[PDB]
RNA sequence: GGCUAAUCCCCCAUGUGGACCCGCCCCUUGGGGUGUGUCCAAAGGGCUUUGCCCGCUUCCGGAUGGGCCCGCGUCCCAUCAGCUAGUUGGUGGGGUAAUGGCCCACCAAGGCGACGACGGGUAGCCGGUCUGAGAGGAUGGCCGGCCACAGGGGCACUGAGACACGGGCCCCACUCCUACGGGAGGCAGCAGUUAGGAAUCUUCCGCAAUGGGCGCAAGCCUGACGGAGCGACGCCGCUUGGAGGAAGAAGCCCUUCGGGGUGUAAACUCCUGAACCCGGGACGAAACCCCCGACGAGGGGACUGACGGUACCGGGGUAAUAGCGCCGGCCAACUCCGUGCCAGCAGCCGCGGUAAUACGGAGGGCGCGAGCGUUACCCGGAUUCACUGGGCGUAAAGGGCGUGUAGGCGGCCUGGGGCGUCCCAUGUGAAAGACCACGGCUCAACCGUGGGGGAGCGUGGGAUACGCUCAGGCUAGACG
């Protein structure tokens, strides 16, 4: 008995609680853009839009949010995000996105 | 070679859909003679162009749906509603040899 | 026939069916007597011919016949089934190997012992 | 209506020989007409020729019999031992090149209708093609 | 194990003469000589008329019994024949005459085919230098069939290749005395065997 | 990772090998993609080893990587030598 | 609760490049290029420490491996005829590496079915294998490919990759520990135990080979594997002697009592030398490694065995296992005695109620022979489900008759198309097996090398007789 691969079930869990911490994040920040977005706030809502594409790519840096799946949540956070903005658009930063 | 099909639009009552009936002939594997039998397909119409009676080529397409898998690729020869009839009539049998 | 009938409804196998349900398929099914018993042939033949009732390792419950001249067997003698019938015997489908886990081979038998199951004799 | 006109021919033909009889009309038509070329080139009928019956047309077939016999039935032997459609409607025959059979070990032929036209069986395989295997003669 | 017992009984059961005995198969002493009906109790009385079957299988057994084979390498054989391109009957005998104990008794140096099978198993003979034991080895055209130098001294053989001075020895086949050598020239035809058999009964026989 | 390796496919006591190009997760004498070789340890015939060489310069090329007594081998028929 | 290191984690910078929204272009489903804007990188270790090695980061591509999709093919029951509510489609959304009712909300009312839906029964599928003249039938053990499962059921985490046999969570059954609160388990891995069963092996040897995982390497791990063991379970090869030897010993058998048989068979004469004894004794093994050359090429060198002192070679050497089935016909092999519708044989026909070639023994014979029989099962014969290849007046079989739906089938002439049909080229048809040739173990079984073949499907091209289709025409069928 007791054969040391219990070792990779151990880390595992580790594991574990880092993606799903990032992940929560990445999710928690998404939303809080997209409703700034809706209420027609330009600049608040492109500052949240950049450190949530910072990271969404962050995330695809490690194991937590790899290959095009980070490019899904990117592409559709910013669609989301300019189209809500087109309501008294102003696009006040301009940053985030291309002109 | 994606695949090509040729059959007759038998059924419009879908939205952006059609219900396109494909016979095929071959020679039957133990006694020879030339049978005739006939499927069902459904083609992705996105502009509403065909319309019952046409007789349109089919392609095999990247999924659309469940059992949505090609798209009309042109008309061949519009509106020959005999072929519709026959289809009909053969569905409209079924009301008997029930009980 | 015509051909196209013979696509619409085609020809169709005969299945066989097992005259020994001595089950699972095997060669042979070990079981347990309840009768050691005397029965009298059909008609054309007239004879004494010694049968057994078995209960089997399938749960079936048979009639064997019991080979050879004299038998050891009793009534609660455990036997091996060979399978076979007897033709002039309706109901017994089976027969009973001889020199199988109770039942001696045929005492003094010296031409076929392949069959009714006895050891080889010495000749002095 | 008359179903089969390739096989009501080929059965005019057997009946005919069978009663010996000097000729036989066949309604007439141009798949026929080469049938019936091909047989006159193998041997098997004296020949044919286009008439007009009522003023339909029609195939004169003039077969050929052996010679007359000996002992009883003196009736002659027949030259057309053997006819058969085998590719007939309800089921169609087609052969390929390799599937193209030896009627009676070469001594029968086999009609072929295939791209190049009606062949024998000897006629499409030097020509390299297969088709539909009409009838065995022999 | 082939058949080893009384073999001219088998000389009378067949009613023809086969020589396994070697000699005294030649001298009036075969018990065909005086004797030629079958062995057993029934043996002088009359013959009812064989079936079929009967003549196919007394035809098989003449020629297994002659060659001394026995019937699972003689079926087998018999398939690998079939198998070949030629007649099956020819090619047949010729594959059992390629066998290295039947090559050692056409060439003489024993006097019987079952002394040549003890001759072939003791390693007494030699195949293109080397020694083969095997009686069921095959013999291609070309190989040269010897006596190893170890038995040249033996007095069997010395009596034997003293005895095949002058005498003739077969088409397909050739032999030095002195040195003892041999050579499978060709595959025997049906022609070059004497055989008093009909393989065409033996090929019926395996029809069925 | 694809590699060249031997599958063993001789009998009981007389080994045969093919060197073969195959992905290294399948069994030895699995499927494999290219055939490109033999070897016969005995060395029973005058030819006791087949290579055809530019096959697997082709897949060392695209990353094939072969086993020691594999690229042994394969130097042996001069795969490597480039003179 | 406290301390601490890193190729563990985080922030910033550099932006080769990449990702994303918007615009443009070329392509055409989400392919490629481009512009601006936003976001994104990393790690060190080792020595012969001035250089190299082992690594790390972003990206393009290659390779291998897979995911998803589609045409076609894939058992039985119609005494299973209607099935369907995420069910069919749409819009938007979620999820994924990726399409998708995969999931979700709203909208539409669709989708499938006699060309076999739905239901029930059975079943891993294939390369192949068995049989068969072939078509076909049957089968899928072993080897190879794919799938599925890891006590039963569900679920996700980690990761390039799992919904994970020797990982995790929960429910259920069972076994074990228990301080009664709670725990530990998972051989359909190699042996082995037990149960069940007619029945299926050693708790073996070994890392020497081949392959795998990690490591710069040395090396470690490997019940994959390479061998050995057990079982006539199969295949193949081999022995139980060879030659001489009586018009023919005894015994046994039959008899017409004269004899016939066992039978050259034995005894015996000579020769060879299975076993066992003695000695030599392997191939499988060359790299990794060392050293020269620059850790390359190249050259050369050296360590490395389970099998096993086995295979094999040389020497010596003994005549030294035969059994099983059958003998009425099919079907090859016959007599005597004994038993008397008893005792029994039997695949079918049938034997035995006083001469039994059919029961039991003997003698003799036939068939095979380290086998021979039996049972079960598959194909065969069986043209007895008939495509090849059958039938329906009286033998099984014309429906009581009609009307007509679907379907099947379609007169003559011309033309267009080229769907069937045919031809060529090419791709695919893995390996093994099968076939052919050569070859390696003394032969074979076994194995290697090479060659050939191949239905089907993909693509390109061609032919148009027939079938089809479209257009036109005709009157012999049909109708008026
Ligand atoms: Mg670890
Ligand atoms: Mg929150
Ligand atoms: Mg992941
Ligand atoms: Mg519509
Ligand atoms: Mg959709
Ligand atoms: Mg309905
Ligand atoms: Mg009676
Ligand atoms: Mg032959
Ligand atoms: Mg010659
Ligand atoms: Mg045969
Ligand atoms: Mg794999
Ligand atoms: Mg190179
Ligand atoms: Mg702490
Ligand atoms: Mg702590
Ligand atoms: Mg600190
Ligand atoms: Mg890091
Ligand atoms: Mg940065
Ligand atoms: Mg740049
Ligand atoms: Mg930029
Ligand atoms: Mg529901
Ligand atoms: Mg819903
Ligand atoms: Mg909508
Ligand atoms: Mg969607
Ligand atoms: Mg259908
Ligand atoms: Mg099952
Ligand atoms: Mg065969
Ligand atoms: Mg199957
Ligand atoms: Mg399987
Ligand atoms: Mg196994
Ligand atoms: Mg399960
Ligand atoms: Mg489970
Ligand atoms: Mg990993
Ligand atoms: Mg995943
Ligand atoms: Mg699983
Ligand atoms: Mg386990
Ligand atoms: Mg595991
Ligand atoms: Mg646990
Ligand atoms: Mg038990
Ligand atoms: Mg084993
Ligand atoms: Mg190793
Ligand atoms: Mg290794
Ligand atoms: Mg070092
Ligand atoms: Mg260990
Ligand atoms: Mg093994
Ligand atoms: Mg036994
Ligand atoms: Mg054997
Ligand atoms: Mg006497
Ligand atoms: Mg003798
Ligand atoms: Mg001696
Ligand atoms: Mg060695
Ligand atoms: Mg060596
Ligand atoms: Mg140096
Ligand atoms: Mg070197
Ligand atoms: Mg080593
Ligand atoms: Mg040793
Ligand atoms: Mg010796
Ligand atoms: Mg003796
Ligand atoms: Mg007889
Ligand atoms: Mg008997
Ligand atoms: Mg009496
Ligand atoms: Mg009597
Ligand atoms: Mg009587
Ligand atoms: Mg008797
Ligand atoms: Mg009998
Ligand atoms: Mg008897
Ligand atoms: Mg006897
Ligand atoms: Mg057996
Ligand atoms: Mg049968
Ligand atoms: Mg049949
Ligand atoms: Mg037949
Ligand atoms: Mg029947
Ligand atoms: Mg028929
Ligand atoms: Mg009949
Ligand atoms: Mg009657
Ligand atoms: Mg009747
Ligand atoms: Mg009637
Ligand atoms: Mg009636
Ligand atoms: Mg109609
Ligand atoms: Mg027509
Ligand atoms: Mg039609
Ligand atoms: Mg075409
Ligand atoms: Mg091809
Ligand atoms: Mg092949
Ligand atoms: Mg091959
Ligand atoms: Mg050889
Ligand atoms: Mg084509
Ligand atoms: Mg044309
Ligand atoms: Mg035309
Ligand atoms: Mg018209
Ligand atoms: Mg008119
Ligand atoms: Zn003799």
């Amino acid at each position: 008995r007791n054969l040391s691969a219990l070792k990779r079930h151990r880390q595992s869990l580790k594991r574990r609680l880092r993606n799903k911490a990032k992940k929560s994040a990445i999710k928690t920040l998404s939303k809080k853009a997209i409703q700034l977005a809706q209420e027609g706030k330009a600049e608040e809502a492109l500052k949240i839009m950049r450190k949530a594409e910072s990271l969404i790519d962050k995330a695809a840096k490690g194991s937590t949010l790899h290959k095009n799946a980070a490019a899904r949540r990117k592409s559709r956070l910013m669609r989301k995000v300019r189209q809500l903005l087109e309501a008294a658009g102003a696009p006040l930063i301009g940053g985030g996105l291309s002109a | 070679p994606k695949k090509v099909l040729t059959g007759v639009v038998v059924s419009d009552k879908m939205q952006k859909t059609v219900t396109v009936l494909v016979e095929r002939q071959f020679p039957h594997p133990l006694y020879g003679k030339v049978i005739k039998r006939s499927k069902k397909y459904l083609a992705h119409d996105p502009e509403e162009k065909y319309k019952l009676g046409d007789v349109v080529e089919i392609i095999e397409s990247r999924p659309i749906s469940k059992r949505k898998r090609f798209r009309v690729l042109r008309l061949v020869e519009s509106g020959r509603m005999d072929l519709v009839e026959k289809y009909l009539i053969r569905r409209q049998n079924y009301q008997s040899l029930s009980k | 026939p015509t051909i196209n009938q013979l696509v619409r409804k085609g020809r169709e196998k005969v299945r066989k069916k097992s005259k020994v349900p001595a089950l699972k398929g095997a060669p042979f099914r070990r079981g347990v007597c309840t009768v050691v018993r005397t029965v009298t042939p059909k008609k054309p033949n007239s004879a004494l011919r010694k049968v057994a009732k078995v209960r089997l390792t399938s749960g079936y419950e048979v009639t064997a016949y019991i080979p050879g001249e004299g038998h050891n067997l009793q009534e609660h003698s455990v036997v091996l089934i060979r399978g076979g019938r007897v033709k002039d015997l309706p109901g017994v489908r089976y027969h009973i190997v001889r020199g199988v886990y109770d039942a001696a081979g045929v005492k003094d038998r010296k031409k076929s012992r392949s069959k009714y199951g006895t050891k080889k004799p010495k000749e002095a | 209506m008359l179903t089969d006109p390739i096989a009501d021919m080929l059965t005019r033909i057997r009946n005919a020989t069978r009663v010996y009889k000097e000729s036989t009309d066949v309604p007439a038509s141009r798949f026929k007409e080469e049938i019936l070329r091909i047989l006159a080139r193998e041997g098997f009928i004296k020949g044919y020729e286009r008439v007009d019956v009522d003023g339909k047309p029609y195939l004169r077939v003039y077969l050929k019999y052996g010679p007359r016999r000996q002992g009883p039935d003196p009736r002659p032997e027949q030259v057309i031992h053997h006819i058969r459609r085998i590719s007939k409607p309800g089921r169609r025959v087609y052969v390929g090149v390799k599937e193209i059979p030896r009627v009676r070990r070469g001594l029968g032929i086999a009609i072929l209708s295939t791209s190049k036209g009606v062949l024998t069986d000897r006629e499409a395989r030097k020509l390299g093609v297969g088709g539909e295997l009409i009838c065995e003669v022999w | 194990g082939r058949y080893i017992g009384p073999v001219c009984r088998l000389c009378r059961r067949e009613g023809v003469k086969l020589y396994l005995k070697g000699e005294r198969c030649y001298s009036p002493k075969c018990a065909m000589e005086r004797r030629p009906y079958p062995p057993g109790q029934h043996g002088q009385k009359r013959a009812r008329r064989p079936s079929d079957y009967a003549v196919r299988l007394r035809e098989k057994q003449k020629l297994r019994r002659i060659y001394g084979i026995s019937e699972r390498q003689f079926r087998n054989l018999f398939e690998e024949a079939s198998k070949k391109k030629g007649v099956t009957g020819s090619v047949f005998l010729g594959l059992l005459e390629s066998r290295l104990d039947n090559v050692v008794y056409r060439l003489g140096f024993a006097v019987s085919r079952r002394q040549a099978r003890q001759l072939v198993r003791h390693g007494h003979i030699t195949v293109n230098g080397r020694r083969v034991d095997l009686p069921s080895y095959r013999v291609r055209p070309g190989d040269e069939i010897a006596v190893a130098e170890k038995s040249r001294n033996l007095e069997l053989i010395r009596q034997n290749l003293e005895a095949m001075k002058g005498r003739k020895v077969g088409p397909w086949l050739s032999l030095d005395v002195e040195g003892m050598k041999g050579k499978f020239l060709r595959l025997p035809d049906r022609e070059d065997l004497a055989l008093p058999v009909n393989e065409q009964l033996v090929i019926e026989f395996y029809s069925r | 990772m694809v590699k060249i390796r031997l599958a063993r496919f001789g009998s009981k006591h007389n080994p045969h090998y093919r060197i073969v190009v195959t992905d290294a997760r399948r069994k030895r004498d699995g499927k494999y993609i290219e055939k490109i070789g033999y070897y016969d340890p005995r060395k029973t015939t005058p030819d006791w080893l087949k290579v055809d060489v530019e096959r697997a310069r082709y897949w060392l090329s695209v990353g094939a990587q072969p086993t020691d007594t594999a690229r042994r081998l394969l130097r042996q028929a001069g795969v490597f030598r480039q003179e």
